This record gives structure tokens, C-alpha cells and sequence, in this order.
């Protein structure tokens, strides 16, 4: 089971719900994201969408910054038939299951 | 639904801090001269008498 | 091979480099993302990083919005060895190889 | 390497568009009255003679 905290240090669960991400340098070199993350704006998170929010913030903080995950997602895009990237994500969901 | 959640603007403050070392210490005291000539010729006096 | 273009419509490649991501609704319900993506800041190209940036934007414009990808990355986080999520991002790389 | 690619800021503008429809027409013409009682009682007269 995953145990997780928001990665920015003094701003874990904000009052307004606008969880400002700290910027990471993504391509191992040369870029930057500076994202945010708004909390519940179209309802609430009903005890299962906390687990999806538990994994979106992990794939956005500790995964795009890594150099072996961006190289693992590079090699899927250079595969066979992975064109028009609504099929790139459907060729990645078959590897994760 | 939060009212002004996704419409918040962020504003960087007026606090640029330069955090490198650029300094011409030795160039700042060499008593600079201009010279519009091709090369610098002078005389060096050795011995010999 | 993959032929991804930047999915933000009017303004794929900007002059400044602040390629402003379009806001997207990530849990298929309730949250919002609102990223940016600053271009070259510690180099220019490397002729490999243009293919890795071709996949960072694909996993961020399309994948987090998708509802079948997020239920797959939810299932990896519930594993028997997934805590302190440097092991979460390493137990998904070996899924992708 | 742009010198203000990370200091430029995202500011909205005063252009809030009212999208939702919350109208009240039939409530707007019923000739309201302040009844401070428990229940309204009046008389209805049928026939019989």
C-alpha cells in the first residue's frame, strides 16, 4: 500500500485548495514545469478518488523528474504503431497491467 | 466547488538576487591606455661594454 | 515512431518558450491541473531530448486526463512493495520494460 | 536560456461571464404577502338549496 505526502515542504494541504507544485527540471536537462493543482472543484473526492489523487501527484512530482522513467516512457513512443498519441497512452496502459 | 480557485493569479515579487561571481579585480587597476597601432615596440638595454 | 504535435491549439511552439499548458480535469471528475512548460534553460537540444520532450508532453497533455490510464497507475500503487514513492516510480519502470 | 522565462507571471482580467441560468419569473408576479400564522383558512361555498 502506498504511503504518501505532498512533496513541497511547508505547503502540504493548503487552505484554499490551490496546491502550488514546486518546479521540477524535467528533461534531466533543459526544461521546467511550474504546475499547480487545484483541489475539489467539481464535487468532492468520495474515498476512491483520493487514491487516484494519491497517484497523480506521485507521477507528477517524483516521476517526471526522474531520468529512468522518462527514458522508459521514451522507448514506448518509439515502438510499433504508436502514432496519434491517444494510442500512445493506450499502448502504455497495456504495459502497466 | 471553490469560487476563486482556478482563477487565482500568481505574481513574482521585485526581489531578483544575482548569485554568481563576475568581477574584474586585476583588470580594474592596470592603468588602461588606448593604442591605435599594429604592435608595441620599445627598447631593452642589455650590457656589453 | 510517433508524430506528436503540441495539443494546445493556437500556439504549439512559442517565441518565449513558456508553452502554457491548457487546464485539464485529472481525476475524470473533480480536480484541475493548470501547468506551464518553459523551454530550453540549461542547454538547447542534444538531439535526444527532443524525443524525450516529445513524450513528456504526451504523458501530460493526454495521459493524466485519461480515465483508463489513471486506473492503471492506481493499481500499481497498491502493490505489496510500494512505499516512499521512489519505489513507486521504480516499480512502474519495470512494468514498462 | 531566457532571462525571464521563469519570472513572467500569469494574470487574469475582469471578464467574468455569467453562464448559469438562475431565473425567477413566476415567483416575480405572485403578489407576495406576510402570513405569520400556522395555517391559512378560508371558506368555500357549495350549493344545496
Amino acid at each position: 500500500p502506498l504511503v504518501y505526502t505532498p512533496a513541497v515542504r511547508g505547503g502540504a494541504n493548503p487552505a484554499s485548495g490551490s496546491y502550488l507544485l514546486d518546479p521540477q527540471y524535467v528533461n534531466s536537462g533543459v526544461d521546467i514545469l511550474q504546475a499547480t493543482y487545484g483541489y475539489n472543484i467539481n464535487g468532492t473526492a468520495n474515498a476512491d478518488q483520493l487514491l487516484q489523487r494519491d497517484a497523480i501527484l506521485a507521477i507528477l512530482e517524483y516521476a517526471l523528474k526522474d531520468t529512468a522513467f522518462v527514458n522508459a516512457i521514451q522507448a514506448v513512443a518509439a515502438g510499433s504503431g504508436v502514432t496519434t498519441p491517444a494510442s500512445f497512452v493506450s499502448a502504455c496502459v497495456t504495459k502497466l497491467t | 466547488a471553490k469560487l476563486n480557485l482556478a482563477v487565482l493569479n500568481n505574481v513574482f515579487s521585485e526581489l531578483l538576487t544575482q548569485e554568481i561571481n563576475r568581477s574584474a579585480t586585476f583588470l580594474g587597476l592596470l592603468s588602461k591606455y588606448p593604442e591605435r597601432k599594429s604592435n608595441i615596440q620599445w627598447g631593452v638595454g642589455m650590457g656589453g661594454t
